[PDB]
């Protein structure tokens, strides 16, 4: 019928977990999340899952409470966090079935935990530096495996390891910090995606600018505007007079978003300044903020020195096209990748295997401290934890013991959602770790994870499998006090 | 209506300790002298009351096999003691209700069992040092009646216990082999004939068979050592002739005998009793028709042995008598047959003629646990005070080592302590006193004063010393006692689970 | 109802009731293992100690249950030991992977996995086993007397100990002819004291009335041979069957000095109220027999047999060397001694308390075993379960190195080992997890024979505690134990077909 919180509380988390379990992996399956009320919803990762969860039992909710502080940290390792910390749980009811006392248990956790972060901190991975680029493209070619550009992929892969580290910005820190805007997704009409080359600026397939600059117009003073420069019945009739004031504040290449003028084909030459209606407003502000241009909707006086640098608009046929090259500018945001084939639509989802190509690896260049992927880490830590165990000696020897089986249990769901063998890799994983304690000579028999897709014992540091170091310490450090708490709340008969 | 054969070990455990602690302590009062005497009701036919604990244990009938195996033990302990067997039971049921308390707070019940046996490894040398024993008692023929004094003082024999005592002075001494110093199955003091009074048992050390005489006008009065037991069974004018041949069948009886010499030879079987008129005339005589085994019951009163047969009766291996005497062994009723006329009697034997089973049923019982404490004044001469005062004593020595003992045998002997403290208990609650007040305030004063004889007065005397009262046991009726209490204890401990074939899952 | 069906239903009710009959010989193992009690319905309440005793007289009702009482069947018609050893580890090899078959398991992949396990246990221990034989056993004796001590060492009986030792090192030794314990029968006397407790080289019998009648015989005798007869001795037409019974009654006597005997030994009773009628034969007798007090003196004495009432015969008087007849505390004892044949000594046990009969019967006849097997055997392991926990700490190690499907059943394995050492010191009643703890540490550190102690449970060494263990005995042990696991893992069906 029941008689103990603690079973009830193992239950309520593991009925928690179990939703979340088919979920964790890039291959996982739906939770059709289909309330009373009406609503169906579609999704596979367990923040949006365990957030919108209509949650039963009290303790389920600190679980979920403590996945949703886990949640403020990194993003993602919900589903991890969650599942370990109730493998914790249930090893830990399994212990305490056996005569031994919870208190020992969670004082065993904290032991293996604080024992396993440092067997974690001396087997860390900065092979990622600025001469760690093979394997940087390495992991950018295995980002973005089994797709449709993936042997032009691989000039896709040239051409976005030197865009994520060649416009890095150096912080106000000066830490390397990509962001994703600073290349920007640009199509190409005509030619198909056999081509496809970044450029060091952004290129749209807009209205020219003008005729009357050159190729390299040097020192750029861009006062990129807003308004439509028309006549009316300084200026009230905006069309010379505050853009030549502007001009005469040292605007040297005015960018009107706004309709054209009347008379800038006269104004064209004597400045060198464009005119390019609709201009994308991320895009404006992108490459505002790549040169320091202070953008004006009306100009009754900022515009001495603070319209912006570009060093070269280029007036010539790329993508077909008198592309309008806003390139070369002051800060580092001017970059575009261009996409051949007919439009956005045919290579649409390769579009979209680019962007999150980008998103993998600005994940790697931040958090430079990094261990591998594929779920050996977890192996490789019950491998650690299981002598660890054995070397202590004390009440708590069962409970590391216990830390180790519930550890791999993230490779195990990770066969599972793979479509593979459960057990067989993880004991595949398991056996490949011991050779990197037992065997002397082969310490670089370490980072032998799982194939995230299609579930194989695989390399990861040169297949580029990477994965912050902290994010792992930090789910660890969540899932172990989730475990202490959940094991705390026992001394019920309910 | 699902019927359930799960016995949780632990709770097994508590399942046996309360199946002891219902037989065990429904005797906790009929302890001591003052207890009360149960009723013995036999599913067939019997209505007795009677107080002696080896008497209702063997006759009453339990339902569990755990108080099955306690009497089953203490059957034996009957061949052990045959006395106070109902301490051993009372003992038994308070070491298993503290051990009860022990197993409740963690203890594993072989720590709990070889820590009571470890306990008693204490009490029993605790027992020996407080000895403060007397040591004349080989000719203490005075003093043996204050030895033989609490075993029949409890009734209204003690006009006669001085009489009933001085039985014991001389049944212990012609025993007495002053080196093997026993009482043996064929040494038996008991012949107990219905009818009569308290005297009526008395010092007659000889055979009394209630047979039948010779004749009604038989001279009964003999003095012969020409007495003989010889076993002649019964084993139409041709039956006439048979009728002459067990005639003489008789007759290697009467004319061939006094070359042979059998004179008082009492016969067994059937027969015609005109040939033995015949022997009237001659006047050898034959009592007619006696039992089987009682052969060498008769043929011991010289000291002689038993003869069952023709040929081996010889002069030598005559039947035998004891000392001469002209009194009626049945006033109202028969006199029986004067098997007393000669020497000495090896098996010996007390006429018993009294006429209620209560005083019968002691006198023979007791005063052979009289030459077991007598025995025990020749085989090891040493003596405790009782009545609780040694109880209280070794105690106060269990728990004085319960002090300096590791971890689980020392919680063991404190809870040995007051289990040992029911004897004083019980003893002080059969009495009529209260049992928690009375037993407290004399083991303060065994504890202020050096003397260890200080029990519970329960004779409702003036003092509480058991020396003046003599109230008096032996070093090995109490060391007996606690160590098969204790060895039984353990048993009950170290059984944790019965299953029962006839199985029933 | 409950899971009747093909695979993973069959197996959870199979291993249920291996559970449930392990239950009745879990509180057996060890030295001080607890007492089962049973009662036969009758009234026949039977404390009894070894498994295999209660194993026999059980309620072994179920199919499965039926197929790991036999595996014990044979492991105690083998040596007469270790029969409740392979019915835990037998039933904890299916506990262990309890949970690993529903998860998805196929039974044959375990069952592989159990063999090659046993195989690499079946290995190490012989890597370990060490021969202790000629260093001071059967010359200069005392070593092995050393390992005769343990199962009586630090206790109130020590003092007499080693007075029991050198005796029961010469009654394994002095008839070491692939022995028997019908060969050392043991015989229980009340009084005297543990000092005075003896082993004559034959036995000791006490005369009771339907067992032999004269006392005080030829004992100082130097051919006293028995007659094994199988008859009685004792005691219109109707003055003819007097006749004749007197003449039964005078042709009984026609054995004694024509046959020529000094003692008769039949089966019926004597009457010893009348011993002079059968001293008139002027011989000894013996009836009602035992058939312990039978065969034993037929296989060492070796009288002959006899059915005829005048039964003449060469082994009536033939070669046996003497004769003797005893007070035993008072209590007189026969003594069929002297034999040619003389696998026999019965060791008398002489002592106050009567419940110390099962003490060597528990300590004493295993210790007598102890030293019976450290002789007939010679490549000793340690005992107390350190054996089994170095064979789980290879077996562990073995795991992690191999992949597949094994690795968690190998481990399963090594776990399943672990219920040896933990129903010890639960038997003796110590904490199973701080003697497990402390004992893995520098077991997987220091050392191998590092096993459970007994007296003051502790972690102790029991190779120089001298608890040797027979290293094929163990094989045999465990071996059996994982053929019975893995016979019950490769059933998946029972088939009744009740009634026509």
């Amino acid at each position: 019928t029941g008689e103990t919180i603690r079973s009830q509380n193992v239950m309520a988390a593991a009925s928690i977990a179990n939703i979340v379990k088919s979920s964790l992996g890039p291959v996982g399956l739906d939770k059709m999340l289909v309330d009373d009320i009406g609503d169906v919803t579609i999704t596979n990762d367990g923040a949006t899952i365990l957030k919108l969860l209509e949650v039963e039992h009290p303790a389920a909710k600190v679980l979920c409470e403590l996945a949703d502080l886990q949640d403020k940290e990194v993003g993602d390792g919900t589903t991890s966090v969650v599942i370990i910390a109730a493998e914790l749980l249930k090893n830990a009811d399994e212990l305490v079935k056996q005569k031994i006392h919870p208190t020992s248990v969670i004082s065993g956790y904290r032991l293996a935990c604080k024992e396993a972060v440092r067997y974690i901190n001396e087997n860390l991975i900065v092979n990622t530096d600025e001469l760690g680029r093979d394997c940087l493209i390495n992991a950018a070619k295995t980002s973005m495996s089994s797709k449709i550009i993936g042997i032009n992929g691989d000039f896709f892969a040239n051409m976005v390891v030197d865009a994520v580290l060649a416009i890095k910005y150096t912080d106000i820190r000066g830490q390397p910090r990509y962001p994703v805007n600073s290349v920007n997704i640009l199509k190409a009409h005509g030619r198909s995606q056999m081509e496809s080359m970044l450029i060091s600026g952004y290129a749209l397939n807009c209205v020219v600018g003008s005729q009357g600059m050159p190729k390299r117009i040097v020192n750029a003073k861009i006062a990129c505007l807003d308004f439509s420069l028309q006549k009316t019945k300084r200026e009230s009739d905006i069309t010379k007079e505050r853009i030549q004031k502007i001009l005469a504040t040292g605007a040297n290449v005015i960018l009107t978003t706004g309709g054209i003028d009347d008379m800038c084909l006269k104004y064209f030459v004597e400045a060198g300044a464009m005119a390019v209606r609709r201009v994308l407003k991320r895009d404006l502000k992108r490459i505002a903020k790549a040169s320091g241009a202070t953008i004006l909707s009306t100009l009754a006086n900022f515009e001495a020195a603070m319209l912006g640098q570009a060093e070269e608009v280029v007036q010539e046929r790329i993508c077909d096209d008198e592309l309008i090259l806003i390139k070369n500018t002051k800060a580092r945001t001017s970059a575009s990748i261009i996409l051949r084939g007919a439009n956005d639509f045919m290579c649409d989802e390769m579009e979209r295997s680019l962007h999150d190509a980008l998103c993998v690896v600005k994940r790697v260049l931040e958090s430079k401290s990094v261990v591998p992927g594929g779920g050996a880490v977890e192996a490789a830590l019950s491998i650690y934890l299981e002598n660890y165990a054995t070397s202590m000696g004390s009440r708590e020897q069962l409970a590391i013991a216990e830390f180790a089986r519930s550890l791999l249990v993230i490779p195990n769901t990770l066969a599972v959602n793979a479509a593979q063998d459960s057990t067989d890799l993880v004991a595949k994983l398991r056996a490949f770790h011991n050779e990197a304690q037992v065997n002397p000579e082969r310490k670089n028999l370490k980072w032998i994870g799982l194939d995230l897709s299609n579930g194989k014992p695989r390399d990861n540091k040169q297949a580029g499998v990477f994965e912050p170091t902290i994010v792992k310490v930090k789910s660890l450090k969540f899932a172990t006090e989730a475990a202490i708490t959940i094991l705390r709340i026992d001394d019920l008969i309910k | 209506q699902d019927r359930k054969s799960r016995l949780m070990g632990l709770e097994a455990l508590k399942s046996h300790i309360m199946a002891a602690k219902a037989v065990a302590n429904t005797m906790r009062t009929s302890l001591g002298p003052n207890g009360l005497d149960k009723m013995m009701v036999d599913k067939d036919g019997d209505v007795t009351v009677t107080n002696d604990g080896a008497t209702i244990l063997s006759m009453m009938d339990v339902d569990h096999q755990i108080a099955k195996l306690m009497v089953e033990l203490s059957k034996s302990q009957d061949d052990e003691i045959g006395d106070g067997t109902t301490g051993v039971v009372v003992l038994a049921g308070a070491l298993l209700e503290e051990a009860e308390q022990l197993l409740d707070r963690g203890i594993h019940p072989i720590r709990i069992a070889d820590g009571y046996e470890q306990a008693a490894r204490v009490a029993i040398e605790h027992l020996d040092k407080i000895s403060d024993s007397v040591l004349v008692d080989i000719k203490d023929t005075e003093p043996l009646i204050q030895t033989a004094k609490t075993t029949l003082g409890s009734k209204v024999v003690n006009s006669c216990h001085r009489q009933m005592a001085e039985i014991a002075v001389n049944a212990v001494l012609t025993v007495a082999d002053m080196e093997r110093r026993d009482v043996d199955f064929e040494l038996i003091k008991v012949e107990g004939k219905v009818g009569g009074r308290l005297e009526d048992t008395k010092l007659i050390k000889g055979v009394i068979v209630d047979k039948d005489f010779s004749h009604p006008q038989m001279p009964k009065k003999v003095e012969d050592a020409k007495i003989a037991i010889l076993t002649c069974p019964f084993e139409v004018e041709d039956y006439k002739a048979l009728q002459k041949y067990e005639k003489e069948k008789f007759e290697e009886m009467i004319q061939q005998i006094k070359e042979t010499g059998a004179n008082l030879a009492i016969c067994q079987w059937g027969f015609d009793d005109e040939a033995n008129h015949l022997l009237l005339q001659n006047n050898l005589p034959a009592v007619r028709w006696v039992g089987g085994p009682e052969i060498e019951l008769i043929a011991i009163a010289t000291g002689g042995r038993i003869v069952p047969r023709f040929s081996e009766l010889t002069a030598e291996k005559l039947g035998f008598a004891g000392l001469v005497q002209e009194i009626s062994f049945g006033t109202t009723k028969d006199k029986m047959l004067v098997i007393e006329q000669c020497k000495n009697s090896r098996a010996v034997t007390i006429f018993i003629r009294g006429g209620n089973k209560m005083i019968i049923e002691e006198a023979k019982r007791s005063l052979h646990d009289a030459l077991c404490v007598i025995r025990n004044l020749i085989r090891d001469n040493r003596v405790v005070y009782g009545g609780g005062a040694a109880e209280i004593s070794c105690a106060l020595a269990v728990s004085q080592e319960a002090d300096k003992c590791p971890t689980l045998e020392q919680y063991a002997m404190r809870a040995f302590a007051d289990a040992l403290e029911v004897i004083p208990m019980a003893l002080s609650e059969n009495s009529g006193m209260n049992p928690i007040q009375t037993m407290t305030e004399v083991r303060a004063r065994q504890v202020k004063e050096m003397n260890p004889a200080l029990g519970i007065d329960c004779l409702h005397k003036g003092t509480n010393d058991m020396k003046q009262q003599h109230v008096i046991e032996t070093l090995i009726g109490k060391k007996q006692q606690i160590s098969l209490a204790t060895q039984m204890v353990r048993m009950i401990l170290k059984i944790d689970d019965i299953r029962k074939p006839g199985e029933s899952e | 109802g409950t899971d009747s069906s093909q695979g993973i239903p069959q197996l959870v009710s199979n291993i249920s009731a291996c559970q449930v009959i392990a239950e009745a010989v879990r509180t057996t193992l060890g030295p001080r293992g607890m007492d089962k009690l049973i009662v036969d319905g009758r009234g026949k309440a039977t404390i009894s100690n070894d498994g295999a005793t209660i194993l026999k007289l059980l309620d072994v009702v179920h199919p499965a249950a039926k197929t790991l009482v036999d595996i014990a069947k044979s492991q105690d018609a083998e040596v007469g030991d270790g029969t409740t050893s392979v019915t835990l580890l037998a039933a904890e090899f299916l506990k262990q992977v309890k949970p690993y078959v529903e998860e998805g398991l196929h039974p044959q992949i375990i069952i592989r996995a159990f063999r090659t396990a046993t195989q690499l246990a079946v290995n190490k221990i012989k890597e370990i086993a060490v021969t202790v034989k000629k260093a001071d056993k059967v010359e200069q004796r005392k070593l092995l007397e050393k390992c005769a001590m343990t199962a009586l060492s630090s206790k109130l009986i020590s003092q007499q100990k080693a007075f029991f030792a050198k005796m029961v090192v010469d009654a394994v030794m002095m008839l070491d002819d692939l022995l028997q314990l019908k060969m050392i029968g043991i015989k229980k006397v009340q009084g005297g004291a543990l000092e005075d407790s003896q082993l004559v080289a034959g036995v000791a019998f006490k005369k009771t009335f339907s067992y032999a009648g004269f006392e005080m015989q030829p004992k100082k005798y130097h051919n006293p041979k028995i007659a094994l007869l199988n008859v009685e001795l004792e005691l219109e037409d109707y003055q003819a069957i007097v006749d004749a019974e007197w003449n039964i009654l005078y042709d009984k006597l026609e054995k004694i000095h024509h046959s020529g005997a000094k003692v008769v030994l039949s089966k019926l009773p004597i009457g010893d109220v009348a011993t002079q009628y059968f001293a008139d034969r002027d011989m000894f007798c013996a009836g009602r027999v035992p058939e312990e007090d039978l065969k034993r003196t037929m296989m060492a004495c070796g009288g002959s047999i006899q059915t005829s009432v005048n039964a003449l015969s060469a082994d009536v008087l033939g070669r046996c060397q003497v004769f003797e007849e005893t007070q035993i505390g008072g209590e007189r004892y026969n003594f069929f001694t002297g034999c040619p044949k003389a696998k026999t000594c019965t060791f008398i046990l002489r002592g106050g308390a009567e419940q110390f009969m099962e003490e060597t019967e528990r300590s004493l006849h295993d210790a007598i075993m102890i030293v019976r097997r450290a002789i007939k055997n010679d490549s000793v392991v340690a005992g107390g379960g350190a054996i089994e926990m170095e064979l789980s700490k290879y077996l562990r190690d073995y795991s992690r190195t191999i992949p597949g499907k094994q690795q968690l059943l190998i481990g399963a394995y090594a776990k399943a080992l672990e219920i040896i050492p933990r129903q010890l010191c639960d038997n003796a009643g110590f904490d199973a997890t701080n003697i497990l703890n402390k004992l893995r540490a520098r077991h997987a550190q220091g050392g191998t024979w590092y096993g459970v102690d007994i007296n003051n449970e502790d972690i102790a060494d029991n190779f120089e505690a001298f608890v040797w263990e027979p290293a094929m005995v163990r094989i045999n042990a465990l071996t059996a134990a994982s053929e019975a696991a893995c016979l019950i893992v490769s059933v998946d069906e029972t088939i009744k077909n009740p009634r026509s």
